[PDB]
RNA sequence: GGAGUAUGGUCGCAAGGCUGAAAAAUUGACGGAAGGGCACCACCAGGGGUGGAGCCUGCGCGCGCGCUACACUGACAGAGCCAGCGAGUACUCCCUUGGCCGAGAGGCCCGGGUAAACUCUGUCGUGCUGAGGAAUCCCUAGUAAGCGCAAGUCAUCAGCUUGCGUUGAUUACGUCCCUGCCCUUUGUACACACCGCCCGUCGCUACUACCGAU
């Protein structure tokens, strides 16, 4: 993907899911920019889909 | 009334938590249900084996309570996603 | 050991470059460029910290001496639209007095 | 020390020197009879004289110049003024220690620091 | 968790705070208030008693009763 | 009061650098003194360190009686553990809603010296003034999501420590209509633990139960109508509230009365709510290597 | 070599089934009557949600919880006058018609989809242009409620969380009558002062004698 928007911790990622439906699947996931920041995919957002 | 004032009145009621009766009571009850009794009983006091709204209904209809049960359901699914 | 590898063992890797579709954004930012970020960002951040160290353990009530002699910070409603709580420091300039001013403005 | 280990009067006096000296603030600690063998000090003492521990407070630059203000005597303890500059400030008492009522000092305070109440 | 609490509610224990009383320190043994070789050791014992009355009354003293 | 409270806790901090020092010290000196009864002989530099066995010598009493738990630790609960009342307020978070207020009721309920208030417009700093200004044990909030409570954040006042945990699987006081539920037993509730094997897992047990009255202690073990447990696994300590009556020396029936949760603790600082400048002391390490692999408690 | 510490492997015991799932009690078990203390899960004065319609996270089509709308507290035009929190070399809603300069990868330019509030001045006037039952649940002071502004903190939370400020009432603030919950009827301190042996059904114990088999 790559952000949407970036708040101090959580960001939003855009272009990279078709759905809130392979969100879901994808729930908890491993997420980890290039940079080397780890983390963690919570929940998929609403009204882009 | 309490949780604890509700339970003891109707484990009296129950007679398993009467005063210690004497022979001669024990002859009189032997010379005279409580299984099922029991059961239905402490489903009740444990209400949290299930959910159920809170206000009753939104329209009363007269024609001829559990809401379903987080616990055996999320249990019987689990079984399937092992299964 | 160090004599147990190849040459092209030896050899580099070239780290990536942003998709040239996507230069607006600046550069791409790799591991060594994100701890100068967290670096910095860590320093700053204990300075503050170390401040409000100070701010919280703060005596109300000290009194140096150059209390007497500086010009404070005051409150937003006291300097009112050019406060910033830093105090001044006086560049070096001071009120001449009448004479000297004439002797210059004589030379002028 | 020389009592033994195990007694009971060792035991209650162990705690009862060590906790009333930490109220008297000359420790550190509360827990080392070694610490307070070889810690408890004149030097302690004198660091918690007044002047001293108004440095420490911050209420003036230096321990001397501290010494000729509670001299001229703006400095207030509990409610009393105090003028014996050996007023042993105990713990409890460090948090108190303040300037007196119509102190020229806390008016130059206050006027530094822009509130200065005239009333 | 059913089971564990039914284990020790039979079993009675719980990891409860008590009141503790405040007085066990100076009254170890909690007396009711109203009606009722080892002679080296205790001449120490009364010996330190003393050194301790002593310097309590200059502790105070010197503290300027604050304590 | 308040360059009191400022003082009194700094010195909580430098007396535990303190213990520090004196700890690293006294593992030596255990050594030396389980030597002299055991006549094992011992480490060279610990036979000749001369201010140690001189500074023995002096402190040879303190680890006795630790030994004989004579004395609690130093604590900032062992100052008043069972010797006064904690009250202890619950208050929800800025603009609560309705049903969450009714959860915070519940647990207002389920202490037995609380009052719960309403935050309304109030500045979270002069709440903790408010707690300093009235010597409270403890205070609490609440934060929902939407109904839902999602995080609770125990401090313990006046100066101690605070846990901050989400919250998960939570069943209200309130989806039971008052037919079946009622008003419930403000009777002074015993408390148990399963399962907290880590000395992090006695801190926060000791945040805990220190919240809960003293029983007192006579026939507490015979008496008592009420019993709130606290079991935990994989970190998600999970909390009943149980009302019991003993139908035998043998048997005993439950009835479960409170609120359902399991929380996880995610934040333990040895510094209250507002000072977010304060000394963490364990948070939950999501994002590392193997902070899933394992686990505290 | 000695002393510790670990670590793993070896060895012996534990490792032979009258058996086939579902008490203790001179201290105990259980009431009852009186008397106190309490509580917006009690009384009383009010207030305020949800529950009516639409939107949807959540939970188990049902269900609330939040958001929106719904008119006299109106609409339009002016005039004036007030906050607090926030600073990581960091921040963007699209995605698209064209064209520019780009052998090619792009970059351009033009199109399409430090507050609300409040006060005052003046213009027009109820006009699909309808404030939510029974129930239920919550609330006693900078509180109910209104109003925005910001942040986005390793758990949760953008279909929102959490802060900060702004304006700020009514109404009880007493009483155990209803509902309950707890605690007295033991101890834990003595002067004056006062009170003056609570009650029930059984258990356990010592003794007494009775009855009937062996």
């Amino acid at each position: 993907g790559t952000p949407w928007k970036i708040f101090k911790n959580t960001a939003f990622i855009k272009d990279m899911f078709n759905s809130s439906l392979e969100i879901a699947k994808f729930e908890g996931a491993a997420i980890r920019t290039v940079s080397g920041i780890r983390g963690q995919i919570k929940r998929a957002l609403s009204k882009p889909e | 009334g309490s949780q604890l004032k509700r339970l003891k009145a109707s484990l009296r009621e129950q007679g398993l938590i009467g005063p210690q009766k004497s022979k001669k009571q024990k002859r009189q009850n032997a010379n005279d249900q409580k299984a099922e009794a029991l059961k239905s009983i402490r489903e009740q006091f444990n209400p949290f084996q299930f959910k159920t709204n809170a206000r009753g209904p939104k329209f009363e209809v007269t024609t001829n309570v559990i809401k379903g049960r987080p616990e055996l359901s999320r249990a019987r699914s689990e079984e399937k996603r092992r299964q | 050991m160090s004599s147990l590898r190849h040459a092209i063992q030896r050899r580099a890797h070239k780290e990536r470059a942003q998709p040239l579709e996507r230069q607006r954004l600046g550069i791409l930012e790799k591991k060594k460029d994100y701890r100068l970020r967290a670096r910095d960002y860590k320093k700053k951040q204990a300075v503050l910290k170390s401040l409000r160290q100070k701010a919280a353990e703060r005596n109300e009530d000290e009194f140096y001496f150059g209390m007497m002699s500086r010009k404070g910070p005051g409150s937003a409603l006291t300097r009112g639209k050019g406060f910033t709580g830093t105090v001044d420091g006086d560049r070096g300039n001071k009120a001449l007095s009448v004479e000297t001013v004439r002797l210059l403005k004589t030379q002028d | 020390s020389l009592l033994p280990p195990d007694n009971e009067v060792r035991r209650k006096h162990e705690t009862l020197l060590l906790d009333k000296l930490y109220d008297m603030g000359i420790l550190s600690t509360k827990a080392k009879l070694s610490a307070v063998e070889h810690n408890v000090t004149v030097s302690a003492f004198a660091r918690r004289r007044l002047p001293v521990v108004m440095t420490r407070l911050r209420m003036a630059e230096t321990v001397q110049a501290a010494t000729k203000l509670i001299e001229q005597g703006h400095v207030r303890v509990g409610v009393e003024e105090v003028r014996d500059p050996a007023f042993l400030v105990t713990r409890n008492m460090e948090d108190f220690v303040t300037w007196t009522v119509g102190s020229k000092i806390k008016q130059n305070i206050m006027k530094y620091r822009d509130k200065l109440d005239d009333f | 968790i059913e089971e564990l609490i039914k284990r020790r509610i039979l079993a009675g224990e719980f990891d409860e705070v008590l009141r503790r009383r405040p007085d066990m320190f100076g009254n170890p043994h909690g007396v009711r208030r109203g009606l009722v070789a080892d002679e080296k050791l205790r001449r120490d014992e009364e010996e330190i008693k003393r050194m301790w009355k002593e310097i309590s009354a200059k502790l105070d003293a010197l503290s300027s009763w604050h304590y | 009061m308040l360059r009191k409270q400022a003082r009194q806790r700094r010195d909580y901090l430098y007396r535990r650098a303190l213990l520090l020092r004196d700890a690293e010290i006294a593992e030596k000196r255990a050594k030396l003194r389980a030597a002299l009864a055991s006549g094992k002989p011992l480490d060279p530099k610990i036979a000749n360190d001369k201010e140690l066995r001189k500074d023995f010598d002096y402190d040879v009493s303190r680890d006795i009686a630790k030994e004989q738990g004579e004395i609690d630790i130093d604590d900032e609960y062992s100052e008043l553990s069972g010797i006064v009342d904690p009250r202890v307020l619950v208050t929800t978070s800025r603009d609560p809603s309705s049903r969450l207020m009714a959860f915070s009721k519940e647990i207002r309920l389920m202490f037995p010296t609380a009052i719960r208030l309403n935050r309304g417009n109030l500045i979270l700093p002069d709440l903790v003034m408010s707690a300093q200004r009235e010597r409270l044990s403890d205070i609490i909030l609440l934060h929902e999501h939407r109904g839902t409570p999602t995080a609770i954040t125990i401090s313990h006042f006046p100066h101690g420590p605070t846990l901050m945990a989400s919250l998960h699987n939570v069943v209200l006081r309130a989806d039971i209509p008052k037919s079946i539920k009622g008003t419930v037993s403000e009777s002074y509730p015993h408390l148990i633990f399963e399962g907290f094997r880590t000395p992090l897992g006695q801190r926060v047990v000791k945040i805990l139960k220190h919240l809960f009255p003293p029983r007192d202690p006579t026939n507490n073990a015979k008496s008592g109508n009420r019993v709130i447990t606290f079991v935990n696994q994989d970190d998600c300590i999970e909390v009943r509230h149980h009302v019991y009556v003993r139908t035998n020396y043998n048997s005993v029936e439950l009835s479960e009365v409170g609120p359902r949760f399991t929380m996880r603790p995610f934040s333990i600082t040895m510094g209250t709510l507002e000072n977010k400048d304060a000394d963490v002391e364990w948070h939950l390490s999501q994002y590392t290597r193997t902070g899933r692999k394992k686990n505290y408690f």
